[PDB]
């Protein structure tokens, strides 16, 4: 009676972060008067059956909520990178990352989706239950910075290499003749060939690979323990 | 069938094909009663068809009318089926119904409705008495006066106040 | 009369409860908002307008839905299963199957045990999904809905910044802000488009019929 | 029919499609109550029509009457339907109807 | 008063849902934050100012149906229905015929529409009306920001921000325009003639 | 009581409207942003410090017209018009007089002073913050265009810019003359 | 009483104050983009993701610190201020006994996170330099190169960036600074 706001502000602990840091659930879409209701459902629909124990649930889904964000933040590198050798940053030293992480936010959308996500969270009681001290399991953290980089450099390999060797053909227009202002006549080309380029392989390549780095129930093993 | 039938919505998911010929219906919907698992009842008005699983039963106790005279109050009527009959003694006040929700809660509500519903006449008798007498017998011993009280005074003396159930 | 204000205090939050979850209030609130979004406003038009303007057209949705809960109105648990079926009758059409029957394996998982024989999708002919399993999944599959299609309202948009980008690339205007010139060629596609007219012309045909 | 017809909203969602005669309708209209799925009652002013999960029942019991001096009203009255009649003992005090909610 | 003062927190939280869905203040606070954005300004003057004006402004053309429901206003079926007839026939004026035929079906003089039926369609004629004067707005200054940007293009200093030169000029093209007083006359002039 | 305090409170509610809408304070609040915008400074003071010092400014006139509201308070009813002509001989010398009749049109009432002398205010303010604008492009030019004598055409000019912006308004103290100025406009 | 659920909004609303305050976060957030920084690309790792790992690697640190505090628990304000010794005792570690004493004479609870704070962000400015020096090095080998051929004129920005961003991930260099950086707190692994 009394106690299932206990029970539902613990639930609500775990869920929220998550929601946090997907780009479908984000404050961008969804505002304040449906937000705070669809997180106590879940959250009840959820349930398998002392301040502390709420940091210690939040830090289990800011894991958790990294883990479910592991295939947008790729797309959304991968169009930071797409973006800068064209042009259009370096006034800092954006508008096409956006659509490559709208993009990936639906055919990841469409096939599976919110049921292997709703999987991993059911499965992370399973494993992870309260008043049992989870843990984010620290020696597999430390190259999670790393494996989103390395992903996003090799699905933009191909881009960024046709953008060097178009102003490597530039610089040689130049020496045959300095009185060209070649640096931005390569800036009005850059920005079409980035576009042609990608064309060629937008439609077979990358709804692969938004299947394919995935994060699915069978791993949570390998980044969830119990201390106890 | 030629009365209209009601169908309820717990078995109007349930559904049929094929070639149907109806030459016998009473016995059609008999048969198809217990391949499709479903119960059914006529009032006299409509047929009532429900799914086997939404059979209710109840016990209700008569405090002043017997069974036997309420099983002659539906075969009086026209509400006796006779495939689900009142299981109870013959002449108490307690039995047991089950069957359709449309005929047990018709028979709860006129049970109950009978034992809301539910004396004896004066009569004057004159015995004539014809080895004594009626009425006090005096006499005098040279003085003083005795009396015996008679056979209307010892009854009218023993029935006094007498707050007691007689019958 | 204030003994009863203990559930007053409940029922005037629950009646938004179940607006806010459970009714597709959420489908129209997302697509207003995300078609703020794809224009490129942050406060105008203002939110607070479009929670009111989805809760009049969720409302006239949800009128003779309702009602028929009112006609009507261990032991009232059973009364209020007859109350409520033209509620679970529309969260069962527009629900997901694979998800509520998630939600249902994942509830007999949770009470009786890991024993417990898994359901398929095979019970759906005679045997209905109870309340619990419905009213979750009926929010992620308008989630997923709405996200549907505010990515396909999102992409003519992104096609006039890309050109804006690039025309301003063109010439040697690399330090300068796109946006300032793009928001106004952005409001031109809104308005001989009139998509206000369309959105709320076909999401109400989503639910409901003409003629 | 000489009277007016009121046809409930639950009655109103069937279709019919075709050609029709009428040349004697209280036979028309009891084939087609029938065929289609329906009940109706003519109350002396006007012929209502309701589907047949319309109808409705109820018990009751006359404390100060006799089931015979109330179907003496029916029948001087003129509401008296040989098609829902009343159930009971013929001298008593609880009879059982059914029909149309009218 | 406590069964009265439910009636009066519950009004004070209905006036917000109305007021700034079914008046006129929906089209009036949209154009004075697009003609703040036009500008290049972010928190000038705020967002609070800024729905002030358009309440005072609102209220001009709301106190003369507000005072016929005053006078005029289970008996209170048929009681509502013509204090709010004032506010119904000036709805039929400012939406679209063909939407509203849309939501009462989902001539007019001898029946007027269900008022349930109009007002999504009167919000929804107004946030359009008001992308479409404010896409006028943007353009006079959007060629004062292509003109110093491509004047500084043509000397050599292509590493120059043109918002610290633009944001003098945008708002003198505004005063001397008197644009804020401009821009107002023409609002209420739309509704209430003089 | 409840609905004494609460009447109360929705008069608090009505204050931020009034004090942000039709007084001074508007004319405040726009010439220390402008000047912080002007300086080329994104948000280094705050927003919070130059809303409490234009309100600690702006109750100096606000202050004498109120307090004969103190002085002189359906009785209630109409005596509210009879004792605030203070207030509006405030709200008619500095609104102007075309856009009060044309709203009385569509001694003069209140309502129509309230949006006529806060569509001026904003007008006025925005007069001064050009003219705070202006000597700060010539330094933006001038450091901006001895680069490009030289080889310098990759060099963005502000951060060489922003120290001259500010010891150009430290030399000129712009604040408290500019409070000072702002002042004698009333007093 | 409702002032005990009032002074939760003084938790909810303050912690973000004494994460960003009393916490190891301060020196892992600055160097995670000062590396950004010093690659030349602004928008990766994109901060959602640098300043998530910063927050989960400091609840691996902060974690021994709040479990005794736990296991413990002016009369009754007695009792937290043996509950706060486990947190005064990594406050004297961290933190230089030259600014401990002077924001007292002028260990207390109050006169150690002024004096904490600013030695974690001078301990991580010195840090972040040691890691620029390489990348100089790179794109000073890389600008040099093409004036001796005749490339006087073209931008050596946009063949620095790639040329500094696949040398970093192909040496591990985002696994190797977050190991480095843990082993100075706690016996990570």
């Amino acid at each position: 009676i009394h106690h299932l706001v206990a029970s539902a502000a613990l639930g609500f602990a775990r869920v929220a972060p998550i929601f946090f840091f997907l780009p479908f659930l984000n404050s961008g879409v969804l505002s304040g008067a449906p937000r705070n209701a669809i997180i106590i459902l879940v959250a009840l629909g959820v349930w398998p059956h002392m301040i502390p124990l709420v940091l210690q649930e939040a830090a289990v889904g800011v894991m958790l909520g990294c883990l479910l964000s592991w295939p947008f933040w790729v797309m959304h590198a991968l169009g930071c990178i797409i973006d800068n050798q064209r042009g259009a940053t370096l006034s800092s030293s954006s508008e096409m990352a956006n659509f490559l992480n709208m993009f990936a936010a639906v055919v990841y959308l469409q096939n599976g989706g919110l049921v292997t996500m709703v999987d991993v969270l059911n499965k992370s009681y399973q494993l992870c239950d309260p008043m049992n001290e989870c843990t984010p399991s620290l020696p597999p953290l430390l190259t999670f910075i790393n494996q989103v980089a390395q992903n996003a450099l090799v699905l933009a390999s191909p881009v960024v290499l046709v953008l060097l060797l178009s102003e490597v053909f530039l610089g040689l227009l130049s020496r045959f003749a300095p009185q060209m202002n070649a640096f931005a006549i390569s800036l009005t080309v850059k920005s079409g060939i980035a576009v042609l380029i990608m064309l060629l392989y937008f439609s077979p390549v990358l709804p692969d690979n938004v299947l394919r780095l995935s994060f699915q129930a069978t791993g949570l093993s390998s980044w969830f323990y119990e201390r106890g | 069938l030629k009365e209209p039938v009601i169908v309820s919505k717990m078995a109007a998911r349930k559904k049929i094909t094929g070639n149907f010929e109806f030459h016998d219906p009473n016995a059609l919907l008999e048969k198809l009663s217990l391949q499709l698992g479903l119960i059914w009842y006529f009032d006299g008005q409509a047929i009532y068809i429900y799914d086997a699983s939404e059979m209710r039963n109840a016990v209700v106790s008569l405090r002043n009318v017997s069974l036997n005279e309420f099983n002659n109050f539906l075969k009086r009527s026209g509400l006796y089926n006779k495939n689900y009959p009142l299981r109870g003694d013959n002449r108490k006040g307690t039995f047991y119904v089950s069957g359709p929700p449309v005929y047990v809660d018709m028979v709860v509500n006129a049970a109950t409705m009978m034992d809301k519903q539910n004396l004896g006449r004066q009569k004057i008798g004159v015995m004539r008495l014809n080895n004594t007498f009626v009425g006090d017998r005096t006499y005098n011993l040279r003085d003083q006066k005795m009396v015996i009280p008679g056979i209307a005074t010892a009854i009218e003396r023993l029935l006094q106040g007498e707050e007691q159930p007689l019958g | 009369n204030d003994i009863s204000l203990i559930a007053l205090l409940a029922f005037s939050t629950l009646l938004p409860f179940i607006i806010a979850s459970g009714t597709c209030f959420v489908k129209f609130s997302i697509v207003f908002v995300m078609v703020r979004n794809a224009l490129g406003l942050q406060q105008i038009p203002s939110n607070m307008t479009l929670n009111g303007v989805a809760l009049l057209l969720s409302m006239f949705v949800m009128w003779p839905i309702m009602h028929d809960a009112y006609v009507y109105f261990s032991s009232l648990s059973k009364h209020v299963d007859e109350g409520l079926d033209g509620y679970r009758d529309y969260l069962i059409k527009y629900s997901d199957r694979e998800l509520v029957q998630f939600f249902e394996n994942a509830q007999l998982k949770r009470q009786y045990g890991e024993e417990t024989e898994t359901v398929k999708r095979d019970k759906d002919e005679i045997e209905k999904p109870s309340i619990f399993a419905l009213l979750p999944a009926y929010a992620l599959s308008e989630i997923k809905s709405a996200f549907k299609i505010g990515f396909y309202l999102y992409l003519p948009f992104v096609v006039v910044d890309l050109v804006v980008s690039s025309v301003l690339l063109a010439l040697g205007m690399m330090m300068m802000s796109p946006v300032t010139i793009s928001t106004p060629i952005k409001l031109v596609l809104f308005v001989a488009l009139d998509g206000w007219t369309l959105l709320s012309k076909g999401l109400i045909l989503q639910y409901m019929d003409i003629a």
